[PDB]
């Protein structure tokens, strides 16, 4: 920061929640904690522009997690694809997935 | 207004900015921010006057914008990254609408049409508070994140304020708004370079506070508003023109003092970096803005003007305003040119 | 002042109430002895899993099992 | 007389206990001779959702048991 | 029952847009409680139920104070409903039509990435905890009093100081 | 099945209602040295069937002034929120189990509100105008205390589930507990409602019937049956959260049967409340409801925090 | 989807409800009968102008409380946490707060009416 | 780019307890004293390697120390824990206060034996 | 959810839109910023449900909070200008130009 009043003193009035994998209430994991993790024990001695493309791809599979574009994209296609199978006639649908499986336990 | 009121106020005004930079959170950054807000609008509106409710108004109703479009731009990055914080590989137009409301919140042109108005609706003091202390964190901001913004926008809004104050500082006869829009090229100053070392930021903030302050309690002395009071001064305390002409021409930056030393590293910086044309630009409208301190220096301190019947009365009688410090403040300006290699 | 909270026990005695019990709520936890089984009750409330460790070999003091000897004995919550 | 309000306060107590008898009964008779499962966390939705797969009819309230 | 979502969010665009065309502050304070309403509900269907609630009465109490204030001062003889004028209603009608031609746009120019109508309510809860106990919105706010305490002393000063701010402009 | 149980919950409460009328009149007719309707009935007993009839009969009034939009929507949000109030209700096994059902209950009144505050301004007129302000003025005074009182309550319950009130009150009431919250919930569901002493919305020799002025007909009706839906609502309140019931799992309509009777209780109260005592002023309202209830209210607070703590009573979560 | 259903049986009560009131009856509309009441005399002026509010400090404070009731909220979690002395102070520290500021409005008469 | 590995569907088929919720929650509390050790070895392996896929026959094993415990309850005092959780499946919420005299029969039949 | 982010932005952008476009009325425009208040709160509510991080939780309750201290400062100040001028309008605000 700017003061670093809380650096020099040891206090966290409010470094001590700034992401996702920090301190939940009781220990309830958020999402992407371990790729936040690992991203941020990348980037650590490291300071920003040499951070930014030694640790790209940790933050990529972070970016993944959170936001999650690849996966849509990915369900899209195949949702795509199945519905011209199907109004070609092509695909057939099994039972566990029209509705009726066998429930495991 | 009690002594219980003043203290919960003046500890807000003064926790603000204290909150902004001690918080690495930029919700509590944003908190700070909103103290300075509310905590400045009662002494705004004390004198209750229909100029005091407008320039009130004003103010709040241009901050309070600029706040939301500041939280949009933290609640924009914890959606995207997760976290409190402008990191790199953040979006630009998140960081361009951060820098934005900054500068609508600073009174940077071409967001600066509120600034001299609300400094005309208010008392001298509060606006010293208003062009000095409010100032900081809102820089703060910036200068927590200075490798991340645009060096564009940066510098056409620096480009804009430098222009937009020199030209309106030329025919202002009220002295409010010629430091509204003094504080509106200065801060173009800054914000040119705040990319570029920001330590020069620092400095050229450190140093416009310390002209300015003194300006305003040379106003006090006498309430002082117009051309036409400030140049009843060789009468009422003529004492005072020494230190007004230098922290004007000061202020303006001519050499020998201490006001051009932050346009000159500034410009030395610049051109570090190859930014020779808007450089040149700056440089040669900051003559205009001195061209308005002159004919004021003159009006008051080279031409003494008519003056009155009535102004004996004041002869007669004894002051005690000035506090001790604009002693201090006036003479570590005008006087600290060549100790600049320790200021930096 | 006797005569003042005597007046005032008549004349509002809304604020009187207020004030007493206000200086109550502060005093009395720092009086009882029950108020230190409050901390504890609500630490040993398990609401996540206990996670088991690891035999290093160099465990004495931990349990082996839930019912061995060792391990907080909650029977300070019995009989309370 | 003052006993001849006792008509209005009868229908209107009779009108009163009906609400909650009434699904009492209701959820003993849909869910069966069982009380209505609440959920408040997620983990007696698990059970329940649990149950439901378990009975081979998709009802949480049949309730195998050692028979398996 | 897909999209229950996409329709909440669309009349929580209808209700501010309905305020940003500005009509007296009495159908403005309707807009804005119907779309806390809104943002209750949706908040509720991410898995939100404190907040939700709180918003909804935060905004209630305060369209009270709104509408005994706009009796007073915000009040002409002819208040200006959205139907008031030809100009407001077009544009009202214009914005509506404008937003649906701007999905059915961004819909076509990304198959998917910013808006999916074709996957729809598939991506809201994002990998719940199938399995959990002490988990829902509450415990977050609580953390207020314990390993957050600097966002509640300094909430605390901002309504302390506004009630001395509120007496001396009001002075 | 779930709209049987809809019926089950909705057709009596109206009954309910109906015959809260009824009963109203006539103890007001005994406390008056008079006997109530005892004619159009046996002893009365069809009157409140012929008043709705006969209002519904009527013309309803569309002024020129009005918002005819507001005017005719807000009865029925009226009505609405009183009938979903009923909603989460324990006698003993609700209709609906939520969560947070305390803070349903306040947002739904707080939002029940608006259909005085809009049908007083939709209605153009001055003492519909003069109702609608004294509303708000109203919820001003009584919001903070309803809410402040009802956390010092549920903070030895330990959630704002209402079925949790239940176990919290298996072996005891939470009115000896708390006598002064129940107290000041009381006058708070008397300032709520818009019950006398605390009317001053409809007060019919200060204002000439405020924000009903200009309705006569059904829309009227409505706005008359939410209010006495209401009140059974609050009675109904304070005798699930201070005055609890016995639950007895196995004989359950026992409880819904002493929730009758003390609902019953406390309504006839609420009677007894209107034949006793004369009207507050509005602005006696705002001195009362803050400076002798608020101050007691925080520092109740402040004692039902320290409670379960130096008492080692913290309660449960689930 | 329950609760949804209640409410939307109690809104499509309400409705059938008006539709009744309004074209069961009969009608005999005429200016005289539709113009506003104000007791048997006609008013002087229109109900929408300015009417002077002079609780309004009162209702800004209100705001405050209610917010203040958002902050106190949270203690039935906040009471099953393993600290339970700093949310005790916090409590505390709030509850005092928010007296203080009603003692100041009520000693410098906030809580009195603009006459 | 690097394809997921999974389990094949015979990797996954097991004998599974197919027992309710209340049937359950009755012998949980001599289910995690008898089964402890399996059941806690799952655990460490589930949390100390963050994958399914490296513990599927610890949950095997856990599945089969469940079926030989509620084996033993159904060879020996069936009736008692019938009765019991019966008893227990009657509330909303599966309360042990509720049935607390059938606990007694249950505790006192599978004491005396095993 | 990206929808619903998108739609609830749309929404900030529509209310900011309108408190920067005046009308007559200042009580329109302390509106449109509480609408923008308000669809901040939600988006950051949303954000937090979603990532599961209750640690920002206590967040929304603290805008919440100052947003409400706005709207009391504001119309205090509105208040004032009624005093003065009596009528609302932001047009007879003009007087500080010369
Ligand atoms: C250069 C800026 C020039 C601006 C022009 C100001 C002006 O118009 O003069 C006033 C003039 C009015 O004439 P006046 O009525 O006789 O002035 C009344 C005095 O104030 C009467 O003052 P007094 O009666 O109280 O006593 C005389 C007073 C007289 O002293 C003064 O009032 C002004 C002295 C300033 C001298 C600066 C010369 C430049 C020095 C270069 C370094 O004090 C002294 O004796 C001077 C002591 C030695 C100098 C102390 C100055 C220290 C500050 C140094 C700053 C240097 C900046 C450069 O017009
Ligand atoms: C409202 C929430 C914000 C949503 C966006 C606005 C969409 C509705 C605007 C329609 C235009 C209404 C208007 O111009 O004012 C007319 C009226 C004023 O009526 P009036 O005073 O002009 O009287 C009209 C007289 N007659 C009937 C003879 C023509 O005001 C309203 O409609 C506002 C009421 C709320 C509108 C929403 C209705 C929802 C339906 C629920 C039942
Ligand atoms: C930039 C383009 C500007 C185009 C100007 C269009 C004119 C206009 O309506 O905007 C001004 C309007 C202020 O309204 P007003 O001053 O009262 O004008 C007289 C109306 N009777 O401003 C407003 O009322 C606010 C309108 C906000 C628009 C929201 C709808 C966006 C979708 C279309
Ligand atoms: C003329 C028009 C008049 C319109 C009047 C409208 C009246 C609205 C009534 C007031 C409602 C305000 C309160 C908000 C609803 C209650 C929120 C709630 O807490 O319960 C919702 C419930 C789940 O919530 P929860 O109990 O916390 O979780 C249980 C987990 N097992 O389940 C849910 O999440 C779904 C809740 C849906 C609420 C439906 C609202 C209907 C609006 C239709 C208009």
């Amino acid at each position: 920061p700017f003061l670093d009043i809380q650096k020099k003193l040891g206090i966290s009035l409010d470094r001590h929640f700034m992401f996702l994998s920090a301190e939940q209430p009781y220990k309830n994991a958020a999402r992407c904690h371990a790729f936040e993790k690992e991203w941020i024990e990348c980037a650590h001695g490291i300071g920003g522009t040499r951070a930014k493309k030694e640790c790209k791809i940790e933050f990529d599979d972070f970016e993944e997690c959170l936001l999650r574009y690849k996966t849509m994209r990915r369900m899209h296609d195949i949702k795509k694809q199945r519905e011209k199978l199907m109004k070609e006639g092509k695909y057939t649908p099994p039972p566990h997935h029209s509705g009726r499986e066998e429930p495991r336990p | 207004m009690n002594p219980i009121t003043l203290a919960i106020i003046y500890f807000t005004i003064f926790l603000g900015p204290v909150i902004t930079m001690s918080s690495t959170n930029l919700m509590l950054m944003w908190v700070g921010l909103e103290f300075s807000l509310l905590a400045i609008i009662p002494m705004l509106i004390n004198k209750k006057n229909p100029r005091s409710t407008e320039a009130a108004t004003k103010y709040f109703v241009t901050q309070a914008t600029a706040s939301m479009i500041i939280l949009l731009a933290i609640v924009l990055n914890y959606k995207q990254l997760g976290t409190w914080m402008f990191q790199q590989q953040t979006n630009g137009l998140i960081l361009n609408m951060t820098l934005m409301a900054l500068s609508m919140k600073l009174g940077l042109a071409p967001f600066h049409f509120w600034l001299p108005e609300v400094t005309q609706g208010i008392p001298l003091h509060m606006g010293l508070i208003l062009l000095t202390w409010q100032k900081i964190a809102p820089l703060s901001i910036l200068i927590q994140i200075y490798p991340l913004l645009n060096s564009t926008i940066i510098l056409m809004l620096a480009i804009t304020s430098i222009f937009m104050g020199a030209w309106g500082g030329l025919n202002q006869t009220q002295m409010r708004k010629i430091m509204a829009y003094s504080s509106i090229a200065h801060m173009g100053w800054m914000l040119a370079i705040l990319p570029y070392n920001p330590s020069l930021t620092l400095l050229n903030l450190m140093i416009y506070i310390i002209l300015t302050a003194p300006m305003f309690m040379a106003l006090m002395l006498n309430n002082s508003m117009t051309i036409n009071s400030i140049s009843l001064l060789w009468n009422k305390t003529p004492a005072m023109l020494t230190m007004i002409s230098l922290m004007l021409l000061s202020l303006g930056g001519l050499p020998p003092l201490t006001g051009f030393l932050p346009k000159w590293i500034i410009i030395t910086e610049l051109m570090k970096n190859n930014c020779l044309i808007m450089a040149t630009l700056m440089a040669m409208m900051a003559l205009l803005n001195l061209f308005f301190y002159t004919r004021l220096i003159y009006s008051t301190s080279l031409t003494m003007f008519p003056t009155n019947n009535n102004s004996k009365m004041m002869t007669h009688q004894t002051k005690t305003k000035p506090n001790l410090m604009f002693s201090t403040l006036a003479i570590m300006s005008t006087m600290t040119l060549p100790l600049a290699p320790q200021l930096i | 002042i006797s005569a003042f909270l005597k007046n005032a026990w008549a004349k509002e005695p809304v604020l009187v109430v207020s004030f007493s019990v206000w200086g109550l709520a502060i005093i009395m936890p720092m009086i009882s002895p029950y108020t230190k089984y409050a901390s504890m009750i609500n630490k040993a409330t398990p609401y996540n899993y206990p996670v088991p460790v690891r035999d290093d070999g160099n465990m004495p003091d931990v349990p082996s099992h839930p019912q061995d000897p060792l391990g907080p004995s909650l029977d300070w919550l019995k009989n309370l | 007389m003052w006993f001849e309000i006792l008509p209005g306060l009868a229908i209107m107590g009779v009108c009163l206990v009906i609400p909650g008898v009434s699904t009492a009964y209701i959820h003993k008779f849909t869910n069966g001779g069982k009380e209505k499962r609440v959920a408040r966390v997620q983990y007696q939705w698990y059970l329940m959702e649990r149950d439901r797969r378990i009975s081979g009819v998709n009802r949480y309230y049949v309730s195998k048991g050692l028979e398996n | 029952m897909n999209n229950y979502i996409f329709v909440l969010s669309s009349l929580f665009l209808v209700g501010c847009l309905g305020l940003a065309l500005k009509p007296s502050p009495i159908y403005g304070g309707l807009g804005l409680i119907v779309s806390g309403f809104v943002g209750c509900l949706m908040v509720l269907g991410f898995g939100g139920s404190f907040l939700g609630l709180m918003v909804f009465l935060i905004y209630l109490g305060g369209m009270l104070v709104v509408f005994g204030y706009t009796t007073a001062m915000a009040t002409e003889e002819y208040p200006e409903t959205w139907g008031s004028n030809w100009l407001i209603l077009g544009f009202l009608v214009l914005g509506v039509i404008m937003e649906v031609f701007l999905i059915c746009v961004l819909n076509y120019y990304d198959e998917v990435g910013v808006i999916n109508l074709d996957g729809l309510g598939d991506w809201l809860m994002y990998e719940v905890d199938d399995v959990g106990v002490m988990l829902e919105g509450g415990i977050g706010v609580a953390a207020m009093y314990s390993c957050a305490t600097w966002m509640m002393v300094v909430a605390g000063w901002s309504l302390f100081a506004g009630i001395f701010i509120i007496i001396e402009i009001t002075r | 099945m779930f709209f049987i149980n809809i019926l089950t919950l909705l057709v009596p409460i109206l009954i309910a209602m109906a015959f809260l009328t009824l009963v109203e009149r006539k103890i007001l007719g005994y406390m008056q040295l008079r006997k109530g309707p005892n004619i159009v009935g046996p002893y009365g007993i069809l009157q409140p069937f012929a008043d709705a009839m006969k209002l519904f009969m009527k013309e309803p009034m569309r002024p020129l002034t009005t918002s005819m939009s507001l005017f005719i929507i807000a009865p029925t949000l009226s009505l609405t929120l009183a009938l979903s109030l009923w909603v989460p209700l324990p006698m003993p096994h609700p209709l609906i189990n939520l969560n947070l059902g305390i803070l349903f209950i306040l947002a739904t009144s707080s939002l029940s509100v608006y259909s005085i505050l809009w049908s007083g301004w939709a209605s153009n007129s001055k003492y519909s105008l003069f109702g609608a302000l004294r509303a708000v003025a109203q919820t001003i005074s009584y919001e903070v205390t309803m809410a402040i009182i009802l956390l010092s309550v549920l903070l030895m319950n330990g959630s704002y589930s209402l079925q949790t009130l239940i176990t919290t009150q298996e072996h005891m009431w939470l009115l000896l507990p708390a006598w002064p919250m129940a107290m000041m919930w009381f006058i708070s569901t008397l300032a709520e409602t818009n019950r006398a002493p605390f009317d001053l919305t409809e007060g019919e020799s200060e204002l000439v019937s405020g924000f009903n002025v200009e309705y006569a007909a059904g829309p009227f009706a409505l706005f008359f049956m939410a209010e006495y839906t209401n009140i059974i609502l609050m009675n109904a309140l304070t005798t699930i959260i201070f005055l609890g019931p016995l639950y007895y799992i196995n004989l359950p309509e026992l409880y819904s049967t002493n929730f009758m009777m003390e609902a019953l209780l406390l309504s006839s109260t609420f009677l007894w409340i209107r034949a006793s005592y004369p009207r507050f002023r509005y602005d006696q309202l705002m001195h009362l409801l803050w400076k002798n209830f608020l101050p007691l209210t925080l520092a109740l607070c402040m004692w039902h925090i320290s409670l379960p703590i130096f008492t080692a009573g913290v309660p449960p979560y689930m | 989807m329950n609760l949804y259903t209640v409410i939307f049986i109690n809104i499509l009560l309400s409705l059938t409800l008006i539709l009744v009131a309004f074209w069961l009856p009969q009608m005999n509309l005429y200016s005289e009968k539709a113009n506003p009441y104000e007791c048997g005399f006609d008013p002087t002026s229109s109900a929408r102008l300015p009417f002077s509010m002079k609780f309004f400090l009162v209702a800004i404070t209100f705001l405050l409380f209610d917010l203040e009731i958002a902050l106190l909220l949270p203690l039935p979690w906040a009471i099953q946490t393993i600290k339970t002395s700093t949310m005790m102070i916090m409590a505390f520290i709030l509850v005092t707060i928010l007296s203080l500021g009603l003692a100041y409005e009520w000693t410098q008469k906030g809580l009195e009416w603009t006459e | 780019p690097g394809i997921v590995e999974l389990p094949t569907l015979e990797e996954l088929k097991v004998e599974e307890v197919k027992v309710s919720s209340a049937v359950l929650k009755a012998a949980a509390h001599h289910y995690g004293a008898q089964c402890d050790k399996t059941n806690k070895e799952f655990m460490l392996c589930r949390w100390e390697e963050k994958d399914p896929r490296r513990c599927l026959k610890e949950g095997k094993l856990v599945n089969g120390c469940a079926l030989n415990f509620f084996r033993q309850i159904k060879s020996h005092c069936a009736e008692p824990f019938t009765e019991y959780w019966t008893c227990l499946d009657y509330s909303n919420m599966q309360l042990f206060r509720h049935c607390r005299q059938q606990q007694a029969k249950f505790d006192q039949c599978v004491l005396d034996k095993l | 959810m990206p929808s619903t982010f998108f739609n609830l932005t749309m929404a900030f952008s529509l209310s900011l839109l309108g408190t920067l476009m005046f009308r007559s009325h200042l009580m329109s425009t302390l509106l449109c910023l509480e609408g923008m208040v308000l669809s901040l709160f939600i988006m950051t509510s949303v954000t937090s449900l979603n990532s599961n991080s209750m640690s920002s939780m206590p967040i929304p309750i603290t805008i919440l909070v100052f947003a409400a201290c706005e709207a009391a400062v504001g119309l205090a100040l509105l208040v004032k200008v009624s005093n003065t001028y009596g009528t609302d309008y932001v047009q007879n605000l003009n007087l500080l130009q010369c």
